[PDB]
């Protein structure tokens, strides 16, 4: 028997559905969501990472011109200074006052850090459901976890559950993502070659191990002063550890749709966006016939109290005499009221209760109890807690559509000012028929 | 290792948290609505505070220092009710529906003065073709029993 | 309440007798120190002051 139904992707929350099998004893399976993940499809743009800058050793040319010389490294520049008269700690370096040259030369390099501190820049362009599904099935609880992109059927207690795919394609993530040490942040980073001096993305490598290494850090090499060996320069600090203090906050804490953020890999998880679909086959054998099953009969419903709170606020009590003892399958025949049972004890000639929740201020439903069908009605309060740790248990209410007995105002106003009319048309009709026919 | 900052004190007022923060030392409060706008606030406390935080229906978390994400939803509360004098139901529909309430009460309140509005119309546009003949007659009595249509005096 | 002025009160300074509600909680220990850690809102008197 193959069974079809549309579950919210509300995590943490039990949907009840029902399979109606006509000539058998109908059961109700109860599934939960206890976790959806989106896991996307990452391309690796680039690392960045903390450059360093190397200088070696200065080049002094006592009396004459050093010439300067041209190579291809990462930022390279190299410069020669004319006149410098360098100082040792025991005298001057150089024989002569004057016509001397330094010679000044630096490149910019990965850090050793940059095996552990690095960002890395992906483009993150489709995504591949999984879900962990709580399922109750003939009084069992049984855990099952499947790939939720339409294929993988799983099979527990001999029946096959087959989940997805969703029903919208939502994604936290944008097109392009960074990525540091457990935290991931959507930004628009500049393509590899394009990146500029002090910002994300100033100094860029194809593979945390390649030496194709990209920089702009605009170094320049400035001239020695006072007789000073060393070499002096500018150039933008590192774009990364700037980026580190300028953040902001990681998509864990950003996402819409209550969604949380993990690594190794990426995934969003738990957003409460749209609903999914699922489809059980259930074998032929797992049914019980009509006839060998209980049955119920002589029923009646009673509501002793009703909150419409978020959490079971509201107990309904059936009368019933029953053919044998055995469970019972308890379902809503209408969505706006949830019952926290599934399957109860039915025996004798007594009564049972149910635990239901709803939004209705004035609630009217029928109760299904293996079979036989109930209606049950009740007048509702409000709860005095205000605020609560927990979603809503029941469904959403039908704003601009449901309402209460007791708007019965609107009835007795439509049925005021609809007579008004009536007769105001009536008379309109009238002195329209005495002008011709009288 | 990293501390946790001490629990807050929190307590709830309608489609509110209220809460008083202790911190040691400069400490991160974040919070976000759980909906499709998440309308993501932050801000470093370094004393004693008090924060009120608006609850939506889709509900908010709220993650204060190192501990982990608390997270509140409102649910349907008020002072007035459905089944009192009909004040009251319109009182009890601007609970937590303000925006289909006042949409609703106020269209609805249009189409019906709206309509007794015509159905007053209907009877002046019938009177008007009704006694027409009678005004442009020389022999201009209007009968006694007519006269009602008039809104003629006394049962003379 | 916690955390504000009167969050411990005694009816005079030399009485034994004391109401106190600070909201200690107990917390569990970090796994291999034998300490007490735990939550509570600092005296209301020290913030009044």
């Amino acid at each position: 028997y193959e069974h079809v139904t549309v579950i919210p992707n509300t995590v943490g929350v039990p949907y009840k559905t029902l399979v109606n099998r006509p000539g058998y004893s109908p059961m109700v399976l109860e599934m939960e969501l206890l976790s959806v993940t989106l896991e996307p499809t990452l391309s690796l743009d680039y690392i960045t990472c903390e450059y360093k800058t190397v200088i070696p050793s200065p080049y002094v040319k006592c009396c004459g011109t050093a010439e300067c010389k041209d190579k291809s490294l990462p930022d390279y520049s190299c410069k020669v200074f004319t006149g410098v008269y360098p100082f040792m700690w025991g005298g001057a370096y150089c024989f002569c006052d004057t016509e001397n040259t330094q010679l000044s030369e630096a490149h910019v390099e990965k850090s050793e850090s940059c095996k552990t501190e690095f960002a890395s820049a992906y483009r993150a362009h489709t995504a591949s459901a999984s879900a962990k599904l709580r399922v109750l099935y003939q009084g069992n609880n049984v855990t099952v976890s499947a790939y939720a992109n339409g294929d993988h059927a799983v099979t527990v207690k001999d029946a096959k559950f087959i989940v997805g795919p969703m029903s919208s394609a939502w994604t936290p993530f944008d097109n392009k993502i960074v990525v540091y040490k457990g935290d991931v942040y959507n930004m628009d980073y500049p393509p590899f070659g394009a990146g500029r001096p002090g910002q994300f993305g100033d100094i860029q490598s194809r593979t945390p191990e390649s030496e194709d290494v990209y920089a702009n850090t605009q170094l320049v090499l400035q001239r020695p002063s006072a007789g000073t060996v060393h070499v002096p320069y500018s150039q933008a600090p590192s774009g990364f550890k700037y980026w580190l203090k300028e953040r902001g906050a990681s998509l864990q804490h950003t996402a819409p749709f209550g969604c949380q953020i993990a690594t190794n890999p990426v995934r969003a998880m738990n957003c409460a966006v749209g609903n999914m679909p699922i489809s059980i086959d259930i074998p032929d054998a797992a049914f019980t016939r009509v006839v060998d099953a209980p049955s119920l009969t002589d029923m009646s419903c009673e509501v002793p109290a009703c909150t419409h709170s978020s959490d079971f606020g509201g107990v309904a009590i059936i009368k019933y005499a029953a053919s044998k003892k055995g469970k019972c399958a308890v379902h809503s025949m209408t969505n706006a009221v949830t019952i926290r049972e599934a399957e109860i004890e039915v025996e004798g000639n007594s009564q049972l209760q149910i635990s239901f929740s709803t939004a209705l201020a004035s609630a009217e439903f029928r109760v299904q109890v293996c079979s036989t069908q109930v209606h049950c009605a009740a007048e509702c309060h409000p709860p005095k807690d205000h605020i609560v740790n927990y979603p809503a248990s029941h469904t959403t209410l039908g704003v601009q559509d449901i309402s209460v007995t007791a708007m019965s105002w609107v009835q007795k106003i439509t049925g005021g000012v609809g007579l008004v009319v009536a007769v105001a048309a009536l008379i309109l009709i009238v002195v329209l028929c005495v002008s011709f026919s009288r | 290792r990293v501390p946790k900052a001490r629990n807050p004190t929190v307590t709830y007022g309608k489609n509110q948290v209220i809460m008083l923060l202790y911190p040691d030392h400069p400490t991160l409060l974040s919070y976000r609505n759980m909906g499709e706008e998440p309308n993501y606030q932050e801000e470093w406390v370094t004393h004693k505070k008090e924060i009120r935080l608006t609850v939506p229906t889709e509900g908010l978390e709220v993650t204060w220092g190192n501990n982990e994400p608390y997270k509140y939803w409102p649910q349907l509360s008020t002072n007035g009710t459905a089944h009192g004098h009909p004040h009251e139901i319109i009182l009890y529909y601007y609970e937590l529906y303000p925006t289909m309430t006042v949409v609703v009460v106020s269209v609805a309140s249009f189409v019906l003065l709206s309509m007794v509005g015509v159905a007053v119309g209907m009877c002046m546009c019938a009177r008007r073709r009704c006694i027409t003949p009678y005004e442009l007659t020389p022999g201009a009595t209007v009968p006694f029993l007519l006269s009602l249509i008039c809104c003629i005096r006394t049962a003379k």
